[PDB]
């Protein structure tokens, strides 16, 4: 099934974005005075709460590239969760047509 | 940037007594503080990471505490090997910053200096020089005075002194006095005397050799 | 094994440049950052800058003068710091440290003692220090070595190749017309000398000099 295939592809891609985003955020934020997103472990946590939209506000990017990385994490997170929902819709719709006799 | 304040700069304590180093940040940094130890002529060594987390290899004697602004490094019953400088470091905001540092001193019992005098070597006299070296080792407190006498007469010229920091093995101090003379002037004398005055003895400890 | 290897010393003339090295070993991750710390004599630790070898990006302490330039070689796992236009202010011990990207410096290097001067490199002269003929000793006996006339700092003095550590004192060097001088003390049981060989080991990294001098009675 395509909907379950694209969903799985979205989840694995999300994990890649989370890891890479955690790596790129630190690389981008270091060098800017006052930045807190400068260590990998908490950067990964930041990526999670960002991708899930959430955004406690305990950690936030202050640089241009750190914020661009953030946007990518947001979109990847929203798209994946939106794709899972879309996949769940197809499963339920296809199932309802079966118990109806259509 | 984040300013880390370490006061006092020097911390005196008796052996086998709990001590506490202070580190205050200009901003709230959670628990993102790290402690290091630097002995004399040595590299810094990680003692505590993230305020309270222990490090493999470091004695259980060392502990850490605090969060936000105030942080504390503690040592349960200090030992002579703990004689060093202690620095704190934050990793909450870029850039990373260090504290001014705190020096640890141990107030042990009084000890008389062990005085030894050494005549110039054969290899040195060949070069055309002569240095009479005197060692004043393992005394406490560090307050001490060394006097040089040549043939009964006091000598001050050509005398270089050097004091060590508090020894990290017995919490004592040591100094060396080197009387550097040319070969010729060393020939024209016979008796060389190293004289040490310390609070452990009203009479000065005297070591002397004769150019036989 | 030693995770960070730095040169012992570097002598630089005022205005010239120097490229310090930091050969790294042990575990190496792409999340590793190499830092550089400056420590002037009598002063505390001062952060210079950082660099991530896996990407090559470097950041510097903008609170101080821009004297350094950080580069890295992923092939030999060695970090480099380019110091240019050096003055007397830049004379200090420069450490390199490894951070796992988690904030703390797990391991440090031995540090490179950089001396900025117009003088010349001078090998040290090591002389034995045996007690006089009329010197009475107890259960313990004190020997020594005289490191005379060298430049610049530092020198490393060990007794019997490090095997003899207890009861060893090495005094700070004194400066006399662009020449340093120090002495090293050692205390062993009187019944052990000279039945057992006592030898000091003096190393002068600034001139690649390492000599040994056995301590024998005066005769
Ligand atoms: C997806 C967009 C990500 C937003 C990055 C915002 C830059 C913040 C920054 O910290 O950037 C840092 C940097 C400051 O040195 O900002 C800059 O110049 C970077 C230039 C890009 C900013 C766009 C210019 C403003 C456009 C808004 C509308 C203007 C016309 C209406
Ligand atoms: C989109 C990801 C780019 C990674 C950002 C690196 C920026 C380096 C800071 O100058
Ligand atoms: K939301
Ligand atoms: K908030
Ligand atoms: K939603």
């Amino acid at each position: 099934a395509l909907h379950w295939r694209a969903a799985g592809a979205a989840t694995v891609l999300l994990v890649i974005v989370l890891l890479a985003g955690s790596y790129l955020a630190v690389l981008a934020e270091r060098g800017a005075p006052g930045a807190q997103l400068i260590t990998y472990p908490r950067a990964l946590w930041w990526a999670c709460e960002t991708a899930t939209t959430v955004x406690y506000g305990d950690l936030c990017p202050v640089t241009l590239w750190g914020r661009l990385v953030a946007v990518v994490v947001m979109v990847a997170g929203i798209t994946s969760f939106g794709l899972v929902t879309a996949a769940l819709a197809t499963w339920f719709v296809g199932r309802e047509q079966e118990r109806r006799g259509h | 940037d984040i300013l880390l304040t370490q006061s006092p700069a020097i911390l005196s304590v008796s052996p086998g007594e709990r001590v506490s180093f202070s580190c205050r940040a200009s901003q709230s940094i959670g628990t993102d503080i790290h402690w290091y130890q630097q002995r004399t002529n040595g590299s810094p060594r990680l003692l505590i990471k993230y305020a309270s987390e222990s490090i493999s290899g470091i004695p259980s004697r060392f502990s850490g505490s605090g969060s936000g602004t105030d942080f504390t490094l503690s040592i349960n019953s200090v030992e002579s090997e703990d004689i060093a400088n202690y620095y704190c470091q934050q990793s909450n905001r870029w850039p990373f910053t260090f504290g001014s540092g705190t020096k640890l001193e141990i107030k042990r019992a009084d000890a008389a200096p062990t005085v030894s005098i050494f005549p110039p070597s054969s290899e040195q006299l060949t070069s055309g020089g002569a240095s009479v070296v005197c060692f004043l080792n393992n005394f406490y407190p560090k307050d001490i005075n060394v006097k040089w006498k040549i043939d009964g007469s006091e000598r001050q010229n050509g005398v270089l002194n050097s004091w060590t920091d508090q020894d990290s093995k017995d919490s004592t101090y040591s100094m060396s006095s080197t009387l550097t003379l040319t070969k010729d002037e060393y020939e024209r004398h016979n008796s060389y005397t190293c004289e040490a005055t310390h609070k452990t003895s009203t009479s000065p400890i005297v070591k002397s050799f004769n150019r036989n | 094994q030693v995770q960070l290897q730095q040169p012992g010393a570097e002598l630089v003339k005022p205005g010239a440049s120097v490229k310090l090295s930091c050969k790294a070993s042990g575990y190496t991750f792409t999340s590793d950052w190499i830092h550089w710390v400056k420590q002037r004599p009598g002063h505390g630790l001062e952060w210079i800058g950082e660099i991530i070898p896996s990407y090559g990006r470097a950041n510097y302490n903008e609170k101080i003068q821009k004297k350094a330039t950080l580069t890295a070689d992923k092939s030999s796992s060695t970090a480099f710091m380019q110091l240019s236009s050096l003055t007397s202010e830049d004379s200090a011990v420069y450490y390199c440290a490894r951070e796992r990207g988690d904030g703390y410096f797990a391991v440090w290097g031995a540090g490179t003692t950089v001396t900025v001067s117009s003088a010349k490199t001078t090998p040290p002269s090591v002389y034995p220090l045996a007690p006089g003929s009329a010197a009475q000793t107890n259960s313990m006996v004190t020997l020594g070595c005289l490191v005379k006339g060298y430049f610049p700092e530092p020198v490393t003095v060990t007794w019997n190749s490090g095997s003899l550590s207890s009861g060893v004192h090495t005094f700070p060097a004194v400066l006399q017309s662009d020449l340093y001088t120090l002495s090293s003390s050692v205390t062993v049981p009187s019944s052990s000398w000279p039945s057992e060989t006592v030898t000091c080991n003096v190393a002068h990294p600034a001139s690649s000099t390492k000599v040994d001098k056995k301590i024998v009675p005066r005769d």
